[PDB]
């Protein structure tokens, strides 16, 4: 039924997209976005019902329903007819499940919005539930539980929702494995059918939906498009699921728990049950103490925990559940002695809190976060069209409609007196403890249902709970010092006589080289800034490039005590590494990058190294390395996959030999030999002047060179890696054996050509051919596994065509279902209509083109190509004005020549992964050694 | 030491 | 038929025959006999040096030499010497010393008469023309050419300071100008004044033969008493001349040399009466023993502890007949040049303390011991050089002691020693400076060469301070040697033994190739080291650390192992792109110590810092000075850059020593000796046990004093080389600054290393070894630098021409092409017969067993570096070559070397000077403005895979 009411909404004025609030008579909230400048519209969905409103005897029902809702209406009953509508038309459609969510969402082309409004909407009049989704669906499922498995996030969760209350429904399963879906039901005779048509009919009808569309028609044109698919929807006036009591009712307060990992991690989890103030959005009292608890400066609690060595990092913060209770949890990481002192570590924590019990609540801190949150409410960003909606459908069920953009970046009042309500139930009464760690080996005896994870009850005796207490004191912790990092000028600056849309080489040396843009299109009081360090020593030998990694840690561990009060103002930044040299981005608000940038450069040229801290990243460093047996085969194929086909590489084994021999006097001989002789490269883009870019990049050189003696290099030691050229006839593969996953991965490399303008077109048409139906016969058919990809691949200036698919199958019979595939796709080019293609070839032509929605979109594109020496500014405009002119037999031609089983130029190898239950390839460089290296693409 | 035809 | 020997002294190892005698003109012939050779070959010396020229024409005798190979009476072809001797794996080649006049080949198996008789109508009656004296007066134009910035200048500058009426001040080459301008310019003739000049000298008694014979010392005696008897005496006394140049007016004075190339040079000159009469006692040469002698506590290590010297040279150089020098050569530092007249003061230092004390009986009895031992196990002769040495010393020494030339001592008599060792005296002193300091202070100039000096007379206050009061300084005689060997013993051959080096150690460390020797029996052993390292050849400044660090290892090793290299046992410790390198060879019974003293000074190395700051200065001046040297040297080093993975130029270098400082070297070793791998060949006579004792203590002492640890068998790596497209015309041309030639290489590339293809190029590369010298050098006179043949380097192989004229470099492109074409054409008329004759020409030349120890060492360790690891592609290479049809060679010509051919691989290299018959259409080139830039879009050749 049409029933609508709106209003004005406070929108922040740098936003133009025009909105309107509404809501239908059966009980649909409805938001209305209208941008007549976007490229790709939008749609979302919301139903609040998670799977804590699931049958107790059948678990994770709602996410095989979400699975299953896609396939079929009764307008449409064909299998893929969305999905094939979707990929015409460059849509992709993802939805997921929550405790108390289930939200579809998908994008489309440009206008086709009738169209798959027609394909979205019925999901809700008519779902099908045949014999052929049913039965596939419940292995998708099954595939999604099964690299879950190992996944600790979800397994410490289930943890924590299962050892409290066994009765109460935040103890319930939310995906649900293969025996809940069809080994127990089909025992028990139960019709599953008919139990997802009662889920379906009682509870998604009735109330509570979200609709919102991201529309670039009108005000109305999407208005009357929507209100006309969404009148079949029936209220039911299902009553609101809410929980009136905390899942701990004090059977499991004051106890502890042991955990054993898989990989090597040691964390320590505080909870405290607190009550709802989801309702008091005004002061948020939670997020004050996040900000008062987790802060990370002088005299702060993490610089003393730093300061004895026990804990690397921490978090803390309001941690929100169902709608009735919610958590309050500080989770800190532990080092090997801080294994020892946790009972130290708590009383440090607590002492904290007496700490902020004692100096009371404050004002100031409130107004100074209220400043900081009202200019981070002022300017914002375009966010992209897809997942927007379903982000904005996701609060629209909690706040009125005109609350739903001033989300939370207003506050209206002091609320002291809540404050000091939250700081009463911070108490050690209250606390829940839990540890993971390696070392409880065979002492952990009672195991999770599902996971299968280890853990203990194991009460806490009373003596560590009146020491807390009762024993009470300060020491060396005080309250933040203003950051003084906030930003004060907002000013826009006019464009030049230098009016060019593409970044200019305005100044070249044989120290440096400085690319420049300013910013056109966004008008925003932000800069972006990237630079990079070129230098052989970085990757040279095992040790060295094991020597730059613990630089650029302890560099940062030393740096982030300053740093952190400047990220809360809003300026970002990151150091990393290179395989060629140092990565160095600066990205916030122009108006205090200089000073940050200019102390970062002053500190990395003139360094000093701690003796335990350089200690503990070093174990940690090894941790990091040795834990790599432990993850996911298709990352093991692909890993192995940049091992052959790169010039030099470095294995992770070699990596764990050479840390032991690194020491403290050798890293402190390595730093001056890196910084000693460089090259830098540089990305400037924001509202800024060409004279300042300059004196920004002179001031930087000048730091380096006053401080370490900067030397350039000579124009003929930049030297980038090559990539090995496969025979033109032979197919090549070797093996790894996974240890610890039972799931066989596999990568199914071709070898094209260099990035020429033709080639990129005929790879990329092609993959786009190949991309919709390999989703719909591999995964969808032929069951392989979960995590099936094919396309492009994009390495050292070589084009190349790849099927990474884990599953757990033999690994040659999936090699052989791939040509199987290929030979599909061949005879269902010839027998392709000319609709077909056109409708293809502009979706590939609307999916290259589209303008950018922030300066750090388009900076990391301009980066992207400026790394790979390409420079082609505007290839995407170039490159679809050639894209048109392609024929249907020109794609026949160039999968004969290099893609067909028969071709003169076949350039094939695969690398096969097993569970821990052609030629081959013995030694890598071996295979490296008689195999000739391609040339690097020429600069624009 | 003048050698016809060079050396090499 | 006058005299006949009748057993001669030999050194027991040989087993060669002789035979000497002499004919019916006075010829003094020798006989050598060989039943196992594989090369005959023969030699001869007229007594007719350029000492004999008359003055008007200058340097006829070298100028007769070099038109005598072209042109005979019985035989009027052009070549036919040539070609016939090149059509059976041989080469000719003559020269001129100022008293005489070598010539000699080499000759195939069996190819005695048909080589012979050409060699032998050389002096039985010659024929020139007049196109011969008109192109090869050009040739020796560049002769004179590329000697006109040669700085070995300071030889006719020593030969002009003299007496004027003397013949020693005479020129030897001829510059185009005194031989054909100045007499036409006067009308004198040439063909007269050479045929005058033959007929008067050559054909005398003078000359002396030896034959180096297969068949018997009967078979052939009567063969070469029937086919030299034809040439005949003319009774030419051998001219002589008792005064010695060096008349008093022209003594005791020092000149100021200007060079190209900047050096630091002081030579001491000192005359002395003839002492070749004295060949029994050589009291010179126990004067060159005791004066120039390194080690401890003698002349050259004083000066080195003061900084002043970096090395000097003794000893007595020999001259003309009637007269004799002595020299003491030394070179200078930076500030050496400021205390000449104290270095001269040191040297009359010591030798007033040799004075002091005079004759020695032990350091006789050491000598004559060490040249014993040094002549007993002589090592095994190439046939060809030999039996020309063997010939140019026949005419001094009678038939029983032709062989023991400077081995044998028969007396110790002190008077002699005492007579050379008062002509040591500082009024006979003349010193002689070479320095670049002196650019606007000299006088005098040169006509012949160009140089400018002085004179300045040295006044009587600097000879009055060195001979007034002359004690000593620290000096001392040398000590007892310890290297001198007394294990000489044959091992047992071992019951397994292998004809081919065998892997026989094989640890993520070291892995060794080892083999006993089976043929030569010598006791003497070498073995030599390859050292690996990432960080040697990082960047310039890691490839610069290097040398100096390895050259002070060197210099500060030098004084303890002298006395090894004197008592015969040498090393050679040098750097590599990849690594550094070692190699120690001598008799087998002290090589544990020297390799061992080696190791321990290698990894526990501190600096001495004065050391440093010279050694630094003397590499800066030896990058610097590569502009002055010659352009084709240029252009053969500009293909080696841009044909590598990396390469770093001489600009590199030198610009990255401002940056070497000694805490910087001081850290760097620890850095090179950290992680390395050790590769090694042992060969001679050593058992297997003593092999892996060698390994063992080497790695183990690397182990104990460097920390070494293994390298990943992933960093193992080597460098590639630069695919050319399809289709290709390379070229870029770079300009000499100093020389005043032109020159060009070009370099057709083919392919990686086969077994089927390595024949194909080098069957055409010995089918245009002949005709590409004579079209030209001996016709087109393109120049003396003419050289075409296989170029191997990191596998890939290639066929090049190095050539350096006068002509612009284009010119010589366009004629080389012109070749190309006619050469084909050559190749296409050719019958079956001569196409089977170059074919055993090539599997003579190839098949050809090494006689010396090292030659067969030096084959193995030049494939181990290589990492191909084939030892018996002598013979399975050879066997694939007999099997070719001369179709086969047109085939691998058409597409790969014509201009028409698809796959057509080509780069040039044009250096060219300060001021700068059909030839094909050519394609544009295309110029390289940027090295790195040309590398970076060319693909990489693959490595070869090892046996």
């Amino acid at each position: 039924a049409i029933k609508r009411i709106g209003n004005h909404i406070t929108k922040s004025p740098e936003d133009k997209r025009e909105y309107r609030g509404l809501e239908l008579a059966n009980g649909i909230k409805v938001l209305l976005i209208s941008d007549p400048t976007t490229d790709k519209s939008s749609a979302a969905l919301d139903v609040h019902i998670g799977s804590l409103s699931d049958p107790p005897n059948i678990a994770g029902l709602s996410h095989f329903l979400e699975h299953m809702l896609f396939l079929g209406t009764k307008k449409y009953p064909k299998e893929n007819e969305y999905s094939q509508f979707l990929s015409e038309h460059a849509g992709s459609s993802n939805a997921f499940t929550s405790g108390e969510h289930t939200n579809y969402y998908f994008d489309v082309s440009h206008e086709h919005l009738e169209g798959a409004l027609d394909r979205f909407a019925q999901f809700f009049l008519s779902p099908l539930f045949d014999e052929s989704a049913k039965d596939r669906e419940v292995n998708a499922v099954d595939s999604e539980h099964e690299k879950n498995v190992m996944n600790d996030a979800w397994r410490l969760f289930q943890l924590e929702k299962a050892t409290g209350n066994p009765k109460h429904p935040f103890s319930k399963f939310g995906t649900g494995n293969k025996y809940t879906l069809e080994t127990r039901p089909n025992q028990e005779g139960i019709d599953v059918r008919q139990e997802l048509l009662k889920f379906h009919s009682a509870y998604y009808s009735s109330n509570l939906m979200a609709v919102v569309v991201l529309g670039r028609e009108s005000l109305d044109d999407l208005t009357n498009l929507v209100v006309k698919l969404f009148s079949e929807v029936e209220n039911k006036n299902v009553p609101l699921p809410e929980f009136p009591e905390h899942p701990f009712q004090e059977e499991h307060l004051k106890q502890l728990y042991k955990i054993v990992p898989i990989k090597d991690i040691r964390n320590l989890y505080v909870t405290f049950p607190i009550p709802d103030l989801q309702k008091y959005y005004k002061s948020n009292p939670g997020h004050y103490l996040g900000h008062l608890i987790g802060h990370e400066g002088p005299g702060s609690l993490l610089s003393e925990l730093k300061s004895k060595g026990w804990v690397n990092t921490l978090v803390g913060g309001q941690k929100e559940g169902a709608r009735g209770f919610m958590f309050f949890i500080i989770n800190v990481d532990l080092t090997e002695e801080g294994l020892l002192h946790v009972e130290d570590i708590i009383l440090h924590m607590f002492q904290y809190i007496q700490k902020l019990r004692a100096e009371g609540p404050q004002e100031w801190v409130f107004q100074e976060l209220k400043d900081l949150n009202a200019v981070a409410f002022r300017f914002k960003d375009k966010e992209r069209p897809r997942g927007y909606t379903s982000k904005i459908a996701g609060i629209l069920h909690y706040y009125p409609l005109e609350e739903v953009l001033t989300a939370e970046y207003l506050l209206e009042e002091f609320r002291p007196d809540l404050i000091e309500m939250v700081l009463d139930k911070l108490r050690p009464e209250n606390v829940r403890v839990a540890i993971v760690s390696k070392s409880f080996e065979g002492k952990t005896d009672r195991t999770e249902e599902w996971y299968g994870t280890q853990y203990k009850q194991e009460a806490i005796p009373d003596e560590v709970i009146k020491k807390w207490q009762n024993a009470d004191l300060n020491g060396k912790f005080k309250l933040p010092t203003k950051n003084e990092f906030i930003p004060t000028n907002f000013e826009i600056l006019p464009l030049e006589k230098e009016a060019t849309p593409y970044p200019a080489l305005i100044k070249d040396t044989a120290m440096s080289k400085l690319w420049f843009k300013q910013d056109d299109k966004f008008f925003l009081p932000k800069a972006n800034l990237n630079f990079e360090f070129f230098s052989p020593f970085a990757y040279v030998d095992p040790l060295h490039s094991n020597m730059a990694y613990l630089y650029l840690e302890l560099l940062k561990d030393s740096l982030n005590e300053y740093a952190y009060a400047a990220e809360l103002a809003g300026l970002s930044y990151d150091l990393q590494n290179t395989i060629y040299g140092m990565y160095l981005s600066v990205k916030g608000y122009n108006d205090k990058q200089p000073i940050l940038l200019k102390k970062i450069i002053e500190k990395m040229a003139t360094f000093e190294i701690d003796e335990k801290r350089f200690e503990i990243i070093k174990e940690a460093y090894m941790r990091s390395l040795n834990n790599f047996r432990a993850e996911q085969p298709h990352q093991h194929a692909m890993y192995y996959l940049r091992l052959l086909m790169t010039e030099v590489a470095w294995t992770k084994d070699e990596l764990k030999e050479a840390l032991d021999d690194v020491t403290l006097p050798r890293l402190k001989a390595f730093i001056p030999q890196l910084l000693s002789r460089l090259h830098i490269e540089a990305l400037l883009h924001g509202n800024i002047t060409k004279q300042a870019a300059l004196g920004i990049m002179q001031m930087v050189e000048d730091t380096l060179i006053e401080h370490a003696h900067t030397k350039p290099l000579l124009p003929s030691q930049l030297v980038r890696y090559r990539e090995v050229q496969l025979p033109d006839r032979g197919w090549f593969v070797y093996q790894q054996r996974n240890e610890v996953h039972n799931n066989s991965g596999i990568e199914i490399y071709y070898q094209t050509d260099m990035q020429s303008t033709s080639e990129n077109m005929f790879l990329e048409l092609f993959a786009q051919i190949i991309s919709e139906p390999a989703f719909n016969t591999l995964r969808t058919k032929e069951q392989l596994g979960y995590i099936v990809f094919s396309g492009p691949r994009r390495a050292n200036g070589i084009q190349g065509l790849r099927f990474i698919i884990q599953s757990e199958k033999p690994p040659h019979y999936l090699e052989s279902r791939v040509e199987a595939f290929l030979i599909t796709m061949e005879k269902s080019i010839e027998d392709m209509t000319e609709e077909a293609f056109q409708k293809h070839i502009q979706a590939l032509a609307i999916r290259r083109l589209d303008k950018p929605k922030k300066l750090s979109a388009e900076s990391a594109k301009y980066w992207g190509e400026i790394i790979s020496q390409q420079y082609n500014f505007d290839r995407d405009n170039t490159e679809v004005a050639y894209l048109k002119t392609l024929t249907k037999e020109d794609i026949i031609k160039f999968y004969k020549e290099m893609l067909a089983v028969d071709a003169p130029r076949r350039h094939k190898v695969s690398v096969h992964v097993l569970a821990r239950e052609p030629e081959v390839i013995q030694n890598m460089t071996e295979f490296k050694r008689g195999l000739p290296l391609f040339p690097l693409v020429k600069p624009h | 030491c003048s050698l016809y035809q060079l050396e090499n």
